[PDB]
RNA sequence: CUCUGGCAUGUUGGAACAAUGUAGGUAAGGGAAGUCGGCAAGCCGGAUCCGUAACUUCGGGAUAAGGAUUGGCUCUAAGGG
RNA sequence: UACCUGGUUGAUCCUGCCAGUAGCAUAUGCUUGUCUCAAAGAUUAAGCCAUGCAUGUCUAAGUACGCACGGCCGGUACAGUGAAACUGCGAAUGGCUCAUUAAAUCAGUUAUGGUUCCUUUGGUCGCUCGCCACUUGGAUAACUGUGGUAAUUCUAGAGCUAAUACAUGCCGACGGGCGCUGACCCCCUUCGCGGGGGGGAUGCGUGCAUUUAUCAGUGGUGACUCUAGAUAACCUCGGGCCGAUCGCACGCCCCCCGUGGCGGCGACGACCCAUUCGAACGUCUGCCCUAUCAACUUUCGAUGGUAGUCGCCGUGCCUACCAUGGUGACCACGGGUGACGGGGAAUCAGGGUUCGAUUCCGGAGAGGGAGCCUGAGAAACGGCUACCACAUCCAAGGAAGGCAGCA
RNA sequence: GAAGCGUUUACUUUGAAAAAAUUAGAGUGUUCAAAGCAGGCCCGAGCCGCCUGGAUACCGCAGCUAGGAAUAAUGGAAUAGGA
RNA sequence: CGUCGCUACUACCGAUUGGAUGGUUUAGUGAGGCCCUCGGAUCGGCCCCGCCGGGGUGCCCUGGCGGAGCGCUG
């Protein structure tokens, strides 16, 4: 090509966006922003196929536009803005607040939260760096940067972020024995504590991470994000808690749950 | 074929104009387009000659020299309109804008004053 | 035009490469500066992603440091002595990055008498009283002079330094890229370098 | 001979021979000091390069080049260019069709720097890959073991 | 072309500048249509750098064929005792 | 479903092929009632094209003196709707085709500590001591008017008028601080000298971005010649930033007063950093047939070193000086391909054999080459220039072309 | 809990990352199927609405990681320049 | 089984320094673009400064015609 592209095929989108292939030849192409577009759901998608309040595209744009939809604090007219990761999706005018998390199988599912656990938000801090004057800087796993950080403060920690401020309100170390969520791979949205941090130079870290349940998985260290302080989550995990359950036990929890429905 | 400034040569010559240049205007931005264009020099074989007085002589040329054409609109910029009336500062700036009267057969007379500038 | 692409020649094993495509722009060549000593003549070229690139055309005063005294000044270019890559850059008189040039020695010279108070340049002395009389002496009080002696001590030039600047020219190494940057600054040669680049004159014609 | 045969002069950049040496220092000799890094995946820095006295804007300890992205080894073949050797690498290739290998090689022209003046033919040098040195270099030389030798008759 | 050395234009001079000749040149456009026949004349030509076919007794053909350059001036490198 | 059958003989066992047999994938023949999906000018000609369409775009929030409408409410800069036009943005996406292309493309992997990046998001925007600022300058559109031309989305002369177009250019913070330079003055061991410290008048530079040189070593790497500090300076008139911009409700202060000062929500804007979308060149491994292609490359860069040029950057990318290197029977080089690569398709014991022009990813091209303008991004072709091949109109003076887009 | 391996590889197992579509295959009466990713529960009419799914496997060779050390290759001390 | 004779088809050799159509190139000429060095058809500004003028009071604040400063410069 000569140039960006700014399209994108509906059979060409992420998996996780859960698009079928009769609707139409292209996918919402969402915009620039904090987020990767691999990773992010446009709002275009998250406002009809998940919540269906809107049945097409001039519908969720009527509803952008009319300007009570409000992610990490500020209105968005964007009808494809990249919302992304644990980002507090408000809506005032029905009183609903959403925090956008991966679910059991590494897909965003639809968590309701309450009104006074979406003035937070948490952040993974990707580089830290000082810059002119001596002023140290710090840039999260969004695109937002913030000066005059904490000095203990590391590569890949979490920060507890309140929203309208934009300050660090508190922050999460990187330390064996701390829940963590995982962030991309095969052990997508895997709730887990950290247990062992082997570390190989000039390539990228493997850490080991063991659920709930036992379950020991390894994962890339771009991966992690720690999002409890030990055991104690700081959010309030989805449905499912971040367990992974293998293909024998979701269907015999069918079977129970078909059974008592029946 | 217009004739343009500073050819230098009686006859047809073509040449790659670019944008502002004359006797032609870009269709896109950073289009150049090669066309023909006549020499500075006059010669017999012109159509036509654009010439324009600069200096009046002894009386007036007949449908010429008279029933001066006043300019469509006067000044519109804060400052076009003070050089123009020697207004100093804050002398009713405003109302000293001309004010163009408009006189529509099938319509009420009205007069329309502009926006003015800076 | 100019390409700088890697496909037009040949490969490593020696054979001959089909290009799969026509000359891009991205892998474009522009002509050489060729930056002459004259008058201020710089040109702007707008590069790759909207950015100014400042071809210097020609220049006549450029920015030269001492470096072992930490001292850097503006001064003026005479001419082109040697050049590691080709002779006749020399002959030319053109600037590159790595050209050992001639620079007046005057601002260094102002700089050294009125930071070390010693006649540096001077043959004889007593030619420019109207300014040298008065910085030699300052009639400055205790502590001033007091302060001017501590910088006597480490105040020693080489011999081949002194001997420059009582020519009034000391050659110097540019370190910029005139053509990129468009300006011809640079370092003062000392030592061990400026004793092996005029062994390379003298070689050159001695 | 020296360091210096050639048209231009030869100095590590980072370093400033003339620090103003008067008479608070003997003069001579005060030896110039020499810039060297280490390379880091743990590799030790040869004491060659550490106080030898050789230019070489390529070496990975006393030049400016990184080292970044595999690291791999070889065998040296020839030694018959300037700061630069050519080595041979052998591999299998499998073919699925007979379920069996295929032997195969690739020869890379590398960067040896002055510091590894014990290299002779037949020998197995680990490369690291840097930046394009060459039209065809890419690699540069972190190691060099002997080849069942150490011992010369 | 000139110096040393030699000579007086080859057994006569003067004046003119017709034809025909003998010897030597040039010729637009065409280019062997001339002639028994390209006879005669014309083209090419030295040196440097390329590049050279069929065939062959493998030696040759071969300066094959074909192409480029060549002045003056000011320099710069290399080749020694 | 891991399968065979006919045919050499007078007859028999074999070798062995021919024929039969089943699928799919092109065409064709005959026939065809219903209904759901659904390929479709790839194969020969990336051959040639009439006609029509396929890229345009305005919110309260850049610029409205069109009467083209219109509230007039009537003594006022602009009610409001607004054509046209300037400005900004897009037009480099998409769509089509598969001609070229055989370590090339492409796939997996990895790097940019070797670069650029419109936009989005988040930082930054009194950090600089330095007679318009209650707002500076000139033109140009649209518009009126005079035409030329056979013709074109061709344009000239004349007369106005604006900017978030194009330029110019302050106040303010701003009181100072810091580092050099240091008139002198004061306390001093005092003593006939040195003194150890303070203040300091006066001048010079002060911020971010750039280009050098030097010093030390707040955070970061596996590893910086990293980031951040300190010093000396530079800072390019086709020349960096340090808001002369636009809407929305309208309010507070009134000592001084009383006519000013303050105010919120935005939009636009930016030098630079980060981010996003990328892009680009690189690392390792992997490609069909051919030896009636065995030696190629190197004058004309072939392999490497040094110093440069150029490029967004690393690199023989190019130049100069050097060294004589580099690749090959583990198939180099050359040639062919009815070769775009891959995901994939057909067949289906296992192993394999063919096929992938074709909807997804990547590449290439726009009749064949070549060269450029604008832009963040094009060597763009529903952009321009030139040549070649075709081809359209003409009043023969010129003018206009690119369906491998949809039809 | 920090450091090295008292060889270096091939080999085998594990883990990471490996686009979707296609394939195999989980669920789902499209009226069945090819398909598709949908769908199901009650309504006594206030149901001023509840429960789900949109799995998983394979992805050759090459590259990365952690266990094993049987087969295969390769070396250590012979003028000791050995531990 | 082969020559010989007749008839068809398929290739092969072959004078013709045969012919035709592609591809890659030497050399010569060389459009056009870009860059550099010039060039300056024009277009402004200052110096306006022959004058009427003049105001803090012939010492011009200037309202404009006008020569043109026969220059400095974009
Ligand atoms: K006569
Ligand atoms: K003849
Ligand atoms: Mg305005
Ligand atoms: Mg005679
Ligand atoms: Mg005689
Ligand atoms: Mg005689
Ligand atoms: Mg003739
Ligand atoms: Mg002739
Ligand atoms: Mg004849
Ligand atoms: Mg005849
Ligand atoms: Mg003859
Ligand atoms: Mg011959
Ligand atoms: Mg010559
Ligand atoms: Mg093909
Ligand atoms: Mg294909
Ligand atoms: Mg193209
Ligand atoms: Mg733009
Ligand atoms: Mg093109």
């Amino acid at each position: 090509a000569r140039g960006p592209k700014k399209h994108l095929k509906r059979v060409a989108a992420p998996k996780h966006w859960m698009l079928d292939k009769l609707t139409g030849v292209f996918a919402p192409r969402p915009s620039t922003g904090p987020h990767k577009l691999r990773e992010c759901l446009p709002l275009i998608i998250f406002l009809r196929n998940r919540l269906k309040y809107a049945l097409t595209g001039d519908e969720v744009k009527k509803i952008c536009m009319q300007r009570f939809i409000k992610i990490d604090g500020k209105v968005r007219t964007d009808i494809t803005y990249p919302a992304g990761f644990m980002d507090v999706i408000s809506i005032d005018k029905t009183g609903e607040n959403f925090r956008l998390i991966y679910d059991t199988k590494g897909r965003f599912a639809v968590h309701r939260i309450t009104p006074e656990e979406a003035k937070y938000k948490l952040c993974k801090v990707r580089k830290i760096f000082v810059g002119t004057k001596g002023i140290p800087h710090l840039v999260t796993h969004d695109a937002r940067t913030i000066r005059y950080p904490d000095p203990l403060i590391k590569v890949n920690d979490t920060i507890q972020i309140d929203l309208e401020t934009g300050k660090i309100t508190d922050f999460i170390k990187f330390d064996t024995g701390n829940l963590c969520m995982v962030t991309g791979g095969a052990n997508l949205g895997r709730i887990g504590v950290i247990t062992n941090r082997e570390r190989h130079p000039g390539s990228f870290d493997v850490v080991h991470v063991k659920d709930a349940n036992g379950n020991s998985f390894a994962t890339r260290l771009s991966n992690i994000f720690v999002i409890g302080k030990g055991n104690k989550p700081w959010i309030s995990l989805p449905r499912g808690k971040g367990i992974r359950l293998t293909i024998a036990e979701e269907r015999d929890k069918r079977l129970a749950a078909k059974q008592s429905s029946g | 074929f217009p004739m343009k400034q500073g050819v230098l040569t009686h006859g047809r010559v073509r040449l790659l104009l670019s944008k502002g240049h004359s006797c032609y205007r870009p269709r896109r931005t950073g289009e150049r387009k090669r066309k023909s264009v006549r020499g500075c020099i006059v010669d017999a074989n012109l159509s036509v000659l654009n010439l324009v007085i600069v200096k009046k002589g002894e009386k007036d040329i007949p449908g010429l020299t008279d029933t001066t054409v006043p300019r469509r609109l006067g000044p519109k910029r804060a400052s076009r309109i003070r050089k123009l009336f020697n207004l100093s500062k804050e002398d009713d700036v405003r109302q000293y804008v001309v004010r163009k009267p408009l006189n529509k057969e099938g319509k009420k007379p009205r007069t329309k004053a502009p926006k003015i500038q800076r | 035009g100019i390409s700088r692409d890697n496909w037009h020649k040949r490969r490593k094993t020696g054979g001959k490469r089909k290009p799969y495509h026509k000359k891009r722009k991205y892998e474009l060549g522009r002509p050489a500066a060729n930056t002459k000593i004259g008058p201020r003549r710089i040109h702007t070229v707008r590069v790759r992603g909207g950015n100014k690139k400042y071809r210097a055309l020609r220049l006549d005063v450029g920015n030269f440091s001492w470096g072992s005294e930490c001292c850097t000044r503006k001064t003026r270019i005479i001419d082109v002595v040697y050049n590691a890559s080709n002779n006749e850059l020399v002959r030319t008189k053109t600037l590159v990055k790595n050209c050992i040039v001639l620079i007046d020695s005057t601002p260094y010279r102002q700089w050294y008498e009125s930071h070390y108070a010693l006649p540096l340049g001077r043959k004889k002395g007593a030619k420019l009283t109207p300014e040298e009389e008065e910085i030699l002496n300052k009639k400055r009080s205790k502590k001033i002079q007091k302060k001017y002696d501590e910088r006597k001590k480490n105040a020693k030039i080489s011999s081949l330094l002194e001997e420059q600047f009582q020519q009034g020219k000391l050659l110097a190494c540019i370190a910029s890229r005139p053509g990129q940057c468009g300006r011809a600054d640079g370092y003062v040669l000392e030592g061990k370098e400026l004793e092996f680049y005029l062994r390379k004159i003298k070689a050159r014609k001695g | 001979a020296d360091i210096q045969t050639e048209r231009a002069y030869q100095k590590q950049p980072t370093i400033f021979q003339n620090k103003k040496r008067v008479l608070l220092g003997e003069t001579g000799k005060e030896k110039l000091p020499r810039y060297y890094k280490n390379i880091g995946l743990g590799f030790k820095t040869p004491k060659e390069a550490i106080e030898g006295t050789y230019i070489d804007k390529k070496c990975p300890f006393t030049g400016n080049v990184s080292i970044r992205g595999r690291i791999l080894s070889g065998v040296v073949t020839k030694m018959k260019m300037q700061r630069t050797i050519v080595i041979r690498r052998d591999y299998l290739h499998y073919i699925r069709k007979y379920n069996r290998f295929e032997k195969r090689h690739k020869n890379m022209s590398v960067h040896l720097s002055p510091c590894f003046r014990d290299v002779q033919i037949g020998d197995i040098v680990t490369v690291g890959e840097c930046r394009p040195l060459s039209k065809t270099v890419r690699f540069n030389v972190l190691k060099v073991t002997k080849a069942a030798g150490t011992k010369k008759q």
